[PDB]
């Protein structure tokens, strides 16, 4: 799919280049518990180790440090291929 | 990736999804039930304080005649109310006299609600309804109330992907169905998946040439 194609071309260019200031709205890449980084929106900032972003292909919400963040590269933002989750 | 986390498997769905509880907060829930049903025993819910709508919490009492905390799901009639127990993961319909007010001392904003629903990797869930029911009956026997250990593999449209393993290092759960012909492997193309998915294929090679369940024929 689209999306797998994207999430391959996306890990490539993360591990070639491993990463952010967490604001509401904005998009970045969170590193989810199975240790792999995924598209993601910050929904809510409750504070520095509790940052709240919604994973904007899967769906799933998640309270992370903002450690486990770090930039979305324009070559994977939503223009590149949409959320493929409803927020 | 591995980090396994114990958990109690406390209901397996027919679609072959499950739900666990995170082994940690144990305890909080054992104090929690208790506190709760004391409470419920001295003040009974009165009908009809209780007014059912998709969404809403609520207490309900389930077939060992205790009361659990559990949602609102669809509304059939006052005699056909589904609900979904939160701590547990099994549904149920039941008539609005077997579902209360959950007080706010035992809300989920005291402790969460404690089961967590997931799927498993690298398997494929049988399509037809006796394969399948085959699949769940195995799971249920095995792990169903018991405590495993979880380890999350990747993000899912629904749940996530997890594989499990059985207490006294027996194994992986989901690659145990595969050996025993009861699920297909779900070739999976992520690299970090790629010495997994081999391990599985291979299972499946060997359930196939013994033709157990799936490949009885």
């Amino acid at each position: 799919t689209q999306f797998e194609k994207l999430m391959e071309n996306m890990r490539n260019d993360i591990a070639s280049h491993p990463p952010y200031a967490p604001r509401r709205g904005e998009f970045c890449i969170a590193k989810f518990v199975d240790g792999e980084w995924y598209r993601a929106r910050v929904e809510k900032v409750e504070s520095p180790a509790k940052i709240h972003v919604f994973y904007i292909d899967y769906g799933n919400r998640e309270v992370l440090p903002s450690t486990r963040l770090g930039t979305l590269s324009p070559a994977f933002s939503t223009r590149v291929l949409p959320a493929q989750a409803t927020e | 990736s591995a980090s396994y986390k114990p958990v109690f498997v406390t209901e397996i769905t027919d679609d072959l999804h499950f739900y666990v509880q995170d082994v940690e907060t144990g305890t909080q829930f054992e104090k929690l039930m208790e506190n709760m049903r004391n409470d419920i025993a001295s003040h009974p819910p009165v009908e009809g304080s209780y007014a059912p709508r998709r969404g809403e919490f609520c207490i309900a009492k389930f077939v060992d005649g205790e009361w659990y905390r559990a949602r609102v799901e669809k509304v059939e009639s006052p005699a056909k109310i589904h609900v979904f127990y939160i701590d547990y993961g099994n549904r149920e319909v039941l008539p609005s006299t077997r579902l209360g007010t959950l007080s706010p001392a035992f809300s989920t904003r005291v402790l969460p609600a404690q089961a967590t629903e997931y799927a498993f990797a690298f398997i494929q869930v049988p399509q037809d309804d006796d394969a399948r029911t085959d699949a769940v009956d195995s799971v249920v026997r095995d792990i169903q109330n018991t405590q495993c250990l979880l380890n999350v593999e990747h993000l899912s449209a629904g749940c996530p992907h997890v594989t499990l393993q059985f207490a006294d290092s027996k194994g992986d759960v989901g690659l145990g169905l595969v050996k025993e012909g009861l699920v297909m492997v779900e070739v999976r193309k992520e690299k970090q998946f790629q010495k997994v998915i081999t391990e599985y294929l291979n299972a499946q090679e060997s359930a196939k040439s013994a033709r157990l369940n799936l490949w009885r024929y």
